[PDB]
């Protein structure tokens, strides 16, 4: 990454306070609600007819936890996101057919969830470092598309 | 919004396309697949090989729709309603991809209508595709 | 298109902002400058340092305009004619930038209105800022 | 910059046929005409009120030639665009204050210009090589922004 030691420490430190279970479920669900078209990949999850139905859908919450899980582990290889997400990049391309733009939508949603959760703690400088990470992650995941 | 000038420009350039619309539609697709590989994620079910009939078939459908929007330049929202519904509810193509196809359509026309692809016409055609894209994406949320 | 639910959601949310809209305007700009430094290209004449009065002042201006937009949620195009003009013919900010400020505004609201920033409200505000953005760049060409 | 050798030969072969003076004037003029907001940087160029006023403006033509001149040099250092464009990146940021999105608009216009000029010779695969190139140059020009 093009993260400053100071930027790295800010990311790292806020992350330590995150409940991936809850943030994962919330980020994915918000995604399905704010940008309804992302629902095209989760038809098998059920009823996503309403915010309520999305936010309550356990399949959603559990997929959300899987995604933030993988994200969370990528924060440990911040100096090689490319290599950490290589296999996941191929899968997303070759098996899932997920347009990389979705990676960017989620990232933005992720940042809104963190702000939502941390209020005061999520300062302009801290958001700036997270913006760099979400962009970094999205790029890494889209890297193997062909 | 398209001005009288724009409308004239578009009917004129599209007029020249005539019977080649179908082929230009297929070509714009191929250019898109080659330059913006991420767009391929929407056609997992297609043979995207060079000269694919699926691509040929699809290029024609897209070209027919554009030809229909030109024919109804003063009532596009209504002329394209059906296609707007399909994209919003079934296909669910991310909006950013419309700009990519638009771009490849402009390249294609440029490559085929040297005499008509003037600065003025280029500008009108760009506003036109942007408006088509806007209609097709209007019912997304 | 803003649904009635949307209009309600927006008015509620903005309702809670109240006397802090100016501070939230200022905070959104600050967040924009830091996260998307390319946006600073439009403010060479400002002191973009933390707590600058130029930024505070501008923050108020923006906040105020949003207020006026919420108030005329039914007639935005008309309520914002002048602003659409200014941006299209004088400021000429590239359209991609509106999405950046919109995002920093959501983040700001989220961080300040926890209880109120529900998923449905988040969706509504986003559409709202999108509509505002459309209005502001509608006369660009 | 993922230019395969074959993509690089293709860029270079076509570039051999270009009249930079001419293409430069066309690309810049067309930019000012298709995305009129870009005219914000040239209020000292005079009359840009209509397409003919723009396309024929001696100042636009001279500036276009300058711009494409710098671009051609870039094409001889495809290996090190960032290095090649560093002082220009700084200048555009710090002195000129040019939003980098401008570099991407110009790249799209340039691609249309090459299509316009080369017709059938600007094949799908040649366009794809040039797409990578204009993106690499835009990125290089934006690398020093802060
Ligand atoms: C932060 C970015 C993301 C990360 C780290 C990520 C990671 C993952 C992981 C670890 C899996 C598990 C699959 C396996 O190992 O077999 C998965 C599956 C999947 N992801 Fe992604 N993902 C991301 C973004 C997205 C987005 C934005 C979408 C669509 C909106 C998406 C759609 C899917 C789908 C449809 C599956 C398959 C789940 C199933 O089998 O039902 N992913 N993802
Ligand atoms: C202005 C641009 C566009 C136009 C005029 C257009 C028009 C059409 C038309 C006429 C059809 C066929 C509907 C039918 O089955 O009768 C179609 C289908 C489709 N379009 Fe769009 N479209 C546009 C943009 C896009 C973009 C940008 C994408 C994705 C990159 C896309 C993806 C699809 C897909 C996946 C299908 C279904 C194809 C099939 O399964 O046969 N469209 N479109
Ligand atoms: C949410 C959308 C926006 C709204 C409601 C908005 C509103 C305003 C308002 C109310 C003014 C002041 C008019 C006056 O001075 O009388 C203004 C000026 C200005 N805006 Fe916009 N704006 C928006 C988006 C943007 C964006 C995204 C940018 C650039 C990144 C921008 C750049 C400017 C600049 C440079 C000025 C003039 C500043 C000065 O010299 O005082 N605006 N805008
Ligand atoms: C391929 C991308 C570009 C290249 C290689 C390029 C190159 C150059 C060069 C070599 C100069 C002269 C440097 C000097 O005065 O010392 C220049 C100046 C300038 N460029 Fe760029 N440029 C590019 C894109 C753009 C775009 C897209 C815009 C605006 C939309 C722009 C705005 C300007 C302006 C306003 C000047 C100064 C003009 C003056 O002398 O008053 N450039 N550029």
């Amino acid at each position: 990454m093009h993260l400053t030691p100071e930027e790295k420490s800010a990311v790292t430190a806020l992350w330590g306070k995150v409940n991936v279970d809850e943030v994962g479920g919330e980020a994915l669900g918000r995604l399905l609600v704010v940008y309804p078209w992302t629902q095209r990949f989760f038809e098998s999850f059920g009823d996503l007819s309403t915010p309520d139905a999305v936010m309550g859908n356990p399949k959603v919450k559990a997929h959300g936890k899987k995604v933030l899980g993988a994200f969370s582990d990528g924060l440990a290889h911040l100096d090689n996101l490319k290599g950490t997400f290589a296999t996941l990049s191929e899968l997303h391309c070759d098996k899932l057919h997920v347009d990389p733009e979705n990676f960017r939508l989620l990232g933005a949603v992720l940042v809104c969830v963190l702000a939502h959760h941390f209020g005061k703690e999520f300062t302009p400088p801290v958001q700036a470092a997270y913006q760099k990470v979400v962009a970094g992650v999205a790029n890494a995941l889209a890297h193997k598309y062909h | 919004v398209l001005s009288p000038a724009d409308k004239t420009n578009v009917k004129a350039a599209w007029g020249k396309v005539g019977a080649h619309a179908g082929e230009y539609g297929a070509e714009a697709l191929e250019r898109m697949f080659l330059s913006f590989p991420t767009t391929k994620t929407y056609f997992p079910h297609f043979d995207l090989s060079h000269g694919s009939a699926q691509v040929k078939g699809h290029g024609k459908k897209v070209a027919d729709a554009l030809t229909n929007a030109v024919a109804h330049v003063d009532d596009m929202p209504n002329a394209l309603s059906a296609l707007s519904d399909l994209h919003a509810h079934k296909l669910r193509v991310d909006p950013v991809n419309f700009k990519l196809l638009s771009h490849c359509l402009l390249v294609t026309l440029a490559a085929h209508l040297p005499a008509e692809f003037t600065p003025a016409v280029h500008a009108s055609l760009d506003k036109f595709l942007a408006s088509v894209s806007t209609v097709l994406t209007s019912k997304y949320r």
